[PDB]
RNA sequence: GUGAACAGCCUCUAGUUGAUAGAAUAAUGUAGAUAAGGGAAGUCGGCAAAAUAGAUCCGUAACUUCGGGAUAAGGAUUGGC
RNA sequence: GCAGUCAAGCGUUCAUAGCGACAUUGCUUUUUGAUUCUUCGAUGUCGGCUCUUCCUAUCAUACCGAAGCAGAAUUCGGUAAGCGUUGGAUUGUUCACCCACUAAUAGGGAACGUGAGCUGGGUUUAGACCGUCGUGAGACAGGUUAGUUUUACCCUACUGAUGAAUGUUACCGCAAUAGUAAUUGAACUUAGUACGAGAGGAACAGUUCAUUCGGAUAAUUGGUUUUUGCGGCUGUCUGAUCAGGCAUUGCCGCGAAGCUACCAUCCGCUGGAUUAUGGCUGAACGCCUCUAAGUCAGAAUCCAUGCUAGAACGCGGUGAUUUC
């Protein structure tokens, strides 16, 4: 979902010319990613080589 | 410009496009002639003709001695009135806007050029700035 | 229908694609023909412009009005270092023209420009060209046969030259580099001619003299993303319009439906490499002695430099080179002085032509004064004492 | 040289810098800057003006 | 308060700080400006803009239905103590 | 509208120097006709302003030929579209017709170029008047005045500007290709001379400047002002003073930096191949001939040196290439 946004600088590390910085969504997959890490320490798991195998976005009403 | 050339000019700043009121300096009777061309100008769209010193305009006159009247005269700039440089790099400017009713080979009407004449009209007319006054 | 009144076109075709250049420095075309019975001399020098300064002259144009009789003249002074040449490099003939089949570098690199091949320097452990100083740790046992891979090749050799920033006030402590044609002759000590002048300077007298024509090589400034009326230079559309004032009117017709490549319309302005050519030279003065900015009958010791120096550049005690009129680019850039193509004919060049005021006066202000110490007694005893 | 003292503060002018006004009465009046040409079409006379030669030189303010 | 003035402009009592914000100034814009030397030469056309403009004194033509035109046109003065 | 064939004759004499009777063969789609093939669930259908290119059926420039051409002026033609072709009065005007200057003031086409570019003066609305016609409503390609000009953020084109991949990264270059620009005039001079026994009156090479266009630059001058820099002035408010607010930037004068002006200054290169045309050598044709093979000179023409971009899939030389 590119179009008709303004090139920065500090996209370029990850190679592409655009990027932005949603400060506002990025705060909601916080939200999860301790809550992950939550259950997966307290289920008998270690906690320092998890990784995130499925990420996954799908729309809402 | 042209007719009696006994040389040549180098560039003044042309500031006096068609329709300039240059008050007439000598004893030809009417004060006020009004320009409307020059002679050895070039063209392109929308650009009005404009007036040097010391070149030879085509100016008719207005007002005044109602003997040269209604008719078309040929003309010439004496002092100009816009700070035009000179090669030594002093930028003079008058306040008149002179002229001169003249003939077509190049010495004028008048008798008495009166005030103040542009230096730079001696070579170019020189059988009219034996007729001068103050020059320079 | 046609279009009814004939005009010249806005803007030269030739020069487009009206594009922001490669670098800051810009790249010479072309160079002088040899011819190999001259003695071998550098043909086109670097340096670094100040600022334009005013001059009055003494007219050597027997037929004109003001023969022997006084003018002002626009100079400009652009300044230089003692540049030095670190290495040669040697171009061959092919069917594709030129093509680098050699380097050859100094023993001992400056740092000033093995600042140069880096780009973030201070992190750096500094190493470039540590493994290629081995090289020259014997007797000549990898050049010797490297120049003879110069002598006997490469019918066309350019040699690189790097200037003295940390002799100059322009705060960027990174030095640049060029080529330079040899347009002296013997190809292979034209070769040796280099081989001597490693890790040494050359001086700025090295390649010109008084009274004669250089020729402008630089880049220009620039203004951004322009409209179309500073770009091209067409004409202001009456007040009365509107969807603007200054646009461009019309595009084309209908037929091609496609808008032309020769249709003046907005994009960038300046920082082109233009050029400017058949510029005059007047004083190719040193530095250091004797009072550089006194001419024949002043007879004031002063320097060239303005009084309180040049604008955004500081003063000049290093070599400086004056060209007549306005060499293409503002002050602190990296302009080059080509030389001539043909040896003139107008009486424009083929004379002598003398000076006889150059300035200090203030510009940065509409100056007065000519010396610090000329306003000093002039005035007399300010309230600062003296 | 072409050294040429001014008509409004006794300034300098050297080829190269300064004007020139002529008048209708073909009088020269050699300025410097238009600081001293500007107070001159508002008609300023220099004797009351704190900064002239003219005005320095007449109360005692470097000569003796 | 200035002023002739409930005009314009600043303050007192009373109320509000409500208009999505941060950063840097490219083009083209909308609103507001200024500009030498000519002055309608632009244009369907002085449209738009510019210029005088308050007050006091002197003056003020044809034409007229004698009421008017008329602030006709024009020129001078203007602070502080 | 433009171009040829003939040639009765004009042109003292002479058909073609320059024209061309009575005819006759075409070209063009810038005139205006003829037809109605496509658009009526809509191609915004006069003129002007601005802007680019193209065509020549050359108005000027360059070089050349022919003149009942002694010189200037001129009349035809030839190769030539590279580069120029204007400022105003009157009208809604394309057209028209004058006043001027210069080199000339050539004709044309690109959906009768160009309204998501513009103004709306005209006509194709509704208001209103007059003249004629009509009994009347009303009509008139007759006249006269006022009358909302809508959207781009889509794709493409173009003008600019980034960028993965190519062992990395950095520097230095190379040039396929594409664009390419300079144009004309006056005086001094040759010279009152060649020509003409007279009136008149040139040319080349030099100059020295100018016209039009383009690229840059800010030394000096001019325009700029929120640097809100300094000073002045008004009204008000901080009890007075010093210092300040508030007046859409209160106003004024000067104003450095910065940007800019044929409103300032500087700069705008020279070799090769050619066309027309003139020749040499030379047949065909024992001569004769610029041609049939060869061959020279030759235009503002073509291509190169120059001027700009550097193929982001065209490439070359060099440095360093993680002891963690």
């Amino acid at each position: 979902f590119n179009s008709s946004i303004g090139r920065t600088a500090q996209g370029k590390e990850f190679g592409v010319t655009k990027a932005r910085w949603p400060a506002k969504s990025v705060k909601f997959v916080q939200g999860l990613l301790q809550n992950a890490a939550a259950n997966a320490e307290a289920k008998g798991l270690d906690a320092t080589k998890l990784y995130v195998s499925h990420i996954q976005v799908n729309q809402a009403p | 410009s042209g007719n009696g050339a006994q040389g040549t000019k180098f560039r003044i700043s042309l500031g006096l496009p068609v329709g300039a009121i240059m008050n007439c300096a000598d004893n030809s009777g009417a004060r006020n002639l009004y320009i409307i061309a020059v002679k050895g100008s070039g063209s392109r769209l929308n650009r009005l003709p404009a007036a040097s010193l010391g070149d030879m305009v085509m100016a008719t006159v207005k007002k005044g001695k109602p003997e040269l009247r209604k008719k078309v005269m040929p003309a010439i700039v004496v002092r100009q009135a816009k700070s035009w440089r000179r090669r030594d790099g002093v930028f003079l400017y008058f306040e008149d806007n002179a002229g001169v009713i003249a003939n077509p080979k190049g010495e004028m009407k008048g008798s008495a050029i009166t005030g103040p004449v542009g230096k730079e009209c001696a070579d170019l007319w020189p059988r009219v700035a034996s007729n001068s006054g103050v020059v320079v | 229908s046609h279009r009814k009144y004939e005009a010249p076109r806005h803007g030269h075709l030739g020069f487009l694609p009206r594009k922001r250049a490669a670098s800051i420095r810009a790249r010479v075309k072309a160079f002088p023909k040899d011819d190999r019975s001259k003695p071998v001399a550098l043909t086109s020098f670097l340096g670094y412009k100040a600022g334009m300064t005013t001059i009055v002259r003494d007219l050597d144009r027997p037929g004109s009005k003001f023969h022997k009789r006084e003018v002002v003249e626009a100079v400009t002074v652009v300044d230089t270092p003692p540049v030095v040449v670190v290495g040669v490099v040697g171009y061959v003939e092919t069917p594709r023209g030129l093509r680098s089949l050699t380097t050859v570098w100094a023993e001992h690199l400056s740092d000033e420009v093995k600042r140069r091949f880096y780009k973030n320097w201070y992190k750096s452990k500094k190493k470039a060209f540590t493994k290629y100083s081995a090289k020259y740790a014997q007797d000549g046992a990898g050049i010797e046969r490297e120049l003879a891979r110069i002598k006997k090749y490469a019918s066309v050799v350019r040699v690189l030259v790097h200037t003295q920033i940390r002799k100059t006030p322009l705060a960027q402590k990174k030095a640049h580099l060029a080529e330079i044609q040899l347009n002296g002759g013997s190809i292979s000590e034209k070769v040796d001619w280099a081989r001597e002048h490693f890790e040494k300077t050359v001086a700025v007298d090295s390649v010109f003299e008084q009274n004669e024509m250089i020729d402008a090589i630089a880049v220009t400034k620039g203004h951004g993303f322009e409209g179309v009326t500073h770009r091209w230079g067409t004409k202001k559309l009456p007040r009365k319009t509107h969807r603007g004032l200054r646009k461009v009117a019309c595009i084309g017709a209908w037929h091609p439906a496609h808008v032309m490549w020769s249709v003046a319309r907005a994009g960038q302005r300046g920082y082109h490499s233009r050029t400017s050519i058949n510029h005059k030279i007047y004083r190719v003065g040193k530095g250091d002695d004797e009072a550089n900015g006194a001419t024949s009958f002043d007879r004031t010791k002063k320097t060239i430099t303005p009084m309180g120096g040049f604008v955004h550049y500081g003063e000049i005690k290093n070599d400086f080179i004056m060209v007549k009129g306005c060499i293409p680019g503002n002050r602190k850039r990296i302009v080059t002085l080509r030389k001539s193509l043909y040896t003139n004919t107008s009486r424009k060049a083929l004379e002598e032509v003398s000076l006889k005021w150059i300035d200090t006066a203030s510009k940065f202000g509409k100056g007065r004064f000519q010396t610090p110490a000329e306003k000093h007694a002039f005035m007399g005893t300010l309230k600062k004492d003296l | 040289m072409k050294v040429e003292i001014d008509s409004f503060s006794g300034a300098k002018i050297y080829p190269g810098r300064g004007t020139l006004f002529v008048r209708g009465d073909s009088k020269i009046f050699r300025f410097q800057n238009s600081k001293s040409a500007s107070l001159f079409k508002q008609r300023k006379n220099p004797r009351r003006i704190a900064w002239t030669v003219l005005f320095r030189k007449h109360h005692k303010k470097g000569i003796t």
